[PDB]
């Protein structure tokens, strides 16, 4: 799994952001998350 | 043999992506791309009094 | 003497097929053997804090259940690796304060890991301060750049 | 790690583009060998990769 | 001897699993090892 | 042996350092890394990213210790907080011998 996580594609990672958030000031702000899909609890 | 060929400059390299100064790793995003590229600067990575010699 | 026949006939056989293998062996042993006595200190201490920070990066990894928990924060990077000066070397030698072994555990009293510079070909060490990029800017049609490579930015 | 395209990622000698999956498929594939950045030395790109 | 017995045991158990995991990480790890070579970071891409 | 009862444990990390191999399957699935990203821009955050070891590091560090935050869950201050290398009582090392 991991030997097909990075690398294969080009001298790179492959990261995916499901989900994002901002922290700043304490208050945290959001902007996209993914609750189903490719990216579910398991 | 390429374990054994090739790990060491794994571990050099992820030693040397570590900064102790804002902690954890460090990475940056990326016809097959732009003509142009920018760098505006350096930030500090490490202290002279946290530089310790092997 | 038939039970000596046997015994002498087998031991032999397993002595002339299975002698130079040992004998080659123990001589490609010695390297090795004091290669791993001499970095016994590192072994102890490395091992109990691998133990102690699985679980800490497990609670990372599955806090979740479904992706990976972290804090970026915009930081600026260093020099690209320059052709000549940066080739990897595998000459890494030692430990913390000359010798091996490993530090006191990183508590939140006392945080920064105390950096360790070895022979690599490779090093953060003087980016104690801040400085532009010296290849501020770069072009990839002719390959014209502004600013000189460096190992001392 | 701010700054745009300062070392480009280069494509020689990995997965071609048109041979790339869509991130949807969380199927497994076996991995290929012999993959790694195939440019003569040059640049400051990947100075460390595998061929040095 | 004994106690080393049951250790051989549930490692010739899994001997393929072993072959299997140095065949795996020596045709990955120099592509993997590739990123973390062009500066003091390593690449990534990020599709979102 | 000294360290025997720990090298089970250690096993789930020695070998693969960055991850843990307990939970590969869920967090990478196949080709790319599932990742939840914090863009932290708090006001110590960016005093450690960028006016480290310049003579503006108290700029706003202090300002926001005087607002509600508090140090203890702040990111430790590098200028104070005494690291192994330099820490009182010589270099703070432990070596099995």
């Amino acid at each position: 799994i991991i030997g097909r996580a990075g690398g294969i594609y080009g001298d790179f990672f492959n990261f995916y952001a499901c989900d994002l958030t901002l922290k700043l000031n304490v208050r945290t702000v959001r902007i996209t998350t993914q609750p189903s899909g490719r990216c579910t609890p398991k | 043999e390429t374990g054994l060929h090739a790990y060491p400059n794994l571990a050099a390299n992820v030693l040397n992506i570590n900064s102790p100064n804002q902690g954890g790793i460090i990475g940056l995003p990326v016809f097959n791309y732009l003509p142009f590229g920018m760098n505006l600067a350096s930030t500090a990575m490490t202290l002279p009094k946290q530089i310790a010699y092997s | 003497l038939v039970a000596a026949v046997g015994f002498g006939n087998t031991g032999g056989d397993i002595f002339e097929r299975g002698g130079p293998y040992l004998v080659r062996g123990a001589q490609d042993l010695l390297p090795t053997s004091a290669l791993l006595d001499e970095y016994s200190p590192a072994l102890f201490c490395t091992i109990r804090n691998y133990h102690d920070a699985a679980p800490k990066l497990a609670g990372a990894l599955g806090g979740n259940g479904y992706s990976l928990l972290t804090n970026s924060l915009v930081v600026g990077v260093g020099n690209p690796y320059v052709y000549p000066d940066n080739l990897p070397r595998v000459n890494a030698k030692g430990g913390p304060e000359g010798r091996p072994g490993c530090w006191q555990p990183i508590t939140r009293d006392l945080w920064p890991f105390p950096y360790l510079v070895m022979d690599t070909g490779a090093s953060i060490a003087p980016y104690n301060h801040f400085e532009l990029g010296q290849p501020m800017f770069a072009e990839y049609v002719w390959g014209r750049q502004v600013g000189e490579n460096t190992i001392n930015p | 790690g701010l700054g745009i395209n300062a070392p480009p990622p280069c494509l020689t000698g990995f997965l071609p583009a048109s041979q790339w999956r869509s991130p949807a498929d969380t199927r497994t594939e076996p991995l290929p060998s012999g993959l790694y950045c195939k440019i003569p030395k040059d640049a400051p790109n990947a100075v460390r990769g595998a061929r040095n | 001897l004994e106690q080393l017995r049951t250790v051989s045991d549930v490692l010739n158990e899994r001997k393929q699993d072993l072959a299997d995991i140095l065949t795996v990480a020596g045709k990955f790890i120099t592509s993997l090892a590739e990123a973390l070579a062009s500066g003091p970071y390593f690449k990534v891409m990020l599709v979102n | 042996g000294r360290a025997a009862p720990y090298l089970v444990g250690a096993l789930k990390l020695i070998l693969t350092v960055p991850f843990n191999i307990d939970n590969i399957p869920k967090a990478i699935r196949g080709d790319y890394i599932n990742v939840s990203l914090k863009l932290d821009l708090t006001l110590s955050s960016v005093d450690n990213a960028f006016l480290s070891g310049t003579g503006v590091s108290g700029m706003l560090r202090a300002l926001e210790q005087a607002w509600g935050r508090d140090p203890a869950t702040m990111i430790p201050d590098v200028r104070f907080t005494p690291n192994p290398h330099d820490a009182p009582g010589g270099p703070l090392v432990e070596r099995g011998e």
